[PDB]
């Protein structure tokens, strides 16, 4: 399963 | 920026067999960046219905790709993979060699 | 034995031709399992593999719904690069990452990754320890203090050791039938003669799962690694690769030479001659 959505580079 | 040609290979799923169902495989990697154009040649001609793999990426961030097509070889009928890509200066064309 | 879950994301801008696109690609080991793309009609998280379909509602959503944010923060983050290295607005770029986690035959954490490229160079990339960044320039360190402000290590790290472990011990007995079945190479030897006195062999390897194998000539006991033609690990397009080692030989010489096949699907490590 994905990891929850990082921040924006 | 650095561009990376691709490498390419065709080959069959199973050994050729005269008059037998198989699947043509035309494998592209190492190359970057990912739009890239395959083709799959009957006897020159490009062939309808050709699936591809998703597009993934290899340790050195080189994509690879590949493109199939179920057929049935014969003796006559020649295949190739024809290949184009931002450092191809003309489609590349790589025949299948069956043996 | 061990065993590994990696995601790929792969964003690509396309000035002039509509919004960047992202692409999600899962896999166990060499299975893939899932894929979004953002270019779909529907975009959504959608299953590759038999044994991810029985999954539930609420994952296809979560995962559907991480990969729409994604979108749109690869989006944001493509224009901050673009930026971060004075680029015009006409060319078309890449951001790819690669993360996951690899577990032993007990299925314990061996370790965990989470890197990046921009253009297919090294940006940044979380160091072992999960806890810190290595930047590769002075674009890629803001980043870097974004994300320690942001927290990423932290939440990665919690990630890599709790979820993708945990998921990945529960693919690995959902596919249990193919993801832990080793299928052993079909092997042979063949002989191509060059000319009067030269003909090349070749060993074969066909329909071995997982990729991972060892294909070696000898030469009286001795490896012929300089002088081996290795053709790259290939897909059959069921699951299984091929491969093969070639190797050119004076004529009459043939039985100095040995081919060696390790796959973990053998019983016993192989040894293979041209047989006429």
């Amino acid at each position: 399963t994905v990891a929850a959505s990082g921040h924006s580079y | 920026m650095i561009q990376r040609t691709p490498k390419i290979q065709v080959y069959s799923r199973h050994p050729a067999e005269n008059g037998k169902s198989n699947f043509l495989n035309c494998y592209v990697s190492g190359f970057h960046p990912s739009d890239i154009e395959v083709d799959l040649l009957k006897n020159g001609e490009r062939i309808e219905k050709v699936e591809h793999s998703d597009l993934s990426f290899s340790k050195d961030w080189s994509f690879y790709l590949l493109y199939y097509t179920e057929f049935t070889p014969t003796e006559k009928d020649e295949y190739a993979c024809r290949v184009n890509h931002v450092t191809l200066s003309q489609p590349k064309i790589v025949k299948w060699d069956r043996d | 034995g061990s065993h590994s879950m990696r995601y790929f994301y792969t964003a690509m801008s396309r000035p002039g031709r509509g919004e960047p696109r992202f692409i999600a690609v899962g896999y166990v080991d060499d299975t893939q399992f899932v894929r979004f793309d953002s270019d779909a009609a529907s975009p959504r998280m959608a299953p590759r593999a038999p044994w991810i379909e029985q999954e539930g509602p609420e994952y296809w959503d979560r995962n559907t719904q991480i990969s729409k944010t994604n979108t749109q923060t690869y989006r944001e983050s493509l224009r901050n690069l673009r930026g971060y290295y004075n680029q015009s607005e006409a060319g078309s770029h890449i951001i790819q990452r690669m993360y996951g986690c690899d577990v032993g035959p007990d299925g314990r954490l061996l370790r965990g990754y989470d890197q990046s490229a921009y253009d297919g160079k090294d940006y940044i990339a979380l160091n072992e320890d999960l806890s810190s960044w290595t930047a590769a320039d002075t674009a890629a360190q803001i980043t870097q203090r974004k994300w320690e402000a942001a927290r990423e290590a932290e939440q990665l790290r919690a990630y890599l050791e709790g979820l993708c472990v945990e998921w990945l011990r529960r693919y690995l007995e959902n596919g249990k039938e193919t993801l832990q079945r080793a299928d052993p190479p079909k092997t042979h030897v063949t002989h191509h003669p060059i000319s009067d006195h030269e003909a090349t062999l070749r060993c074969w390897a066909l329909g071995f799962y997982p990729a991972e194998i060892t294909l070696t000539w000898q030469r009286d006991g001795e490896d012929q690694t300089q002088d081996t033609e290795l053709v790259e690990t290939r897909p059959a397009g069921d699951r299984t690769f091929q491969k093969w080692a070639a190797v050119v030989v004076p004529s009459g010489e043939e039985q100095r030479y040995t081919c060696h096949v390790q796959h973990e699907g053998l019983p016993k490590p192989l040894t293979l001659r041209w047989e006429p």
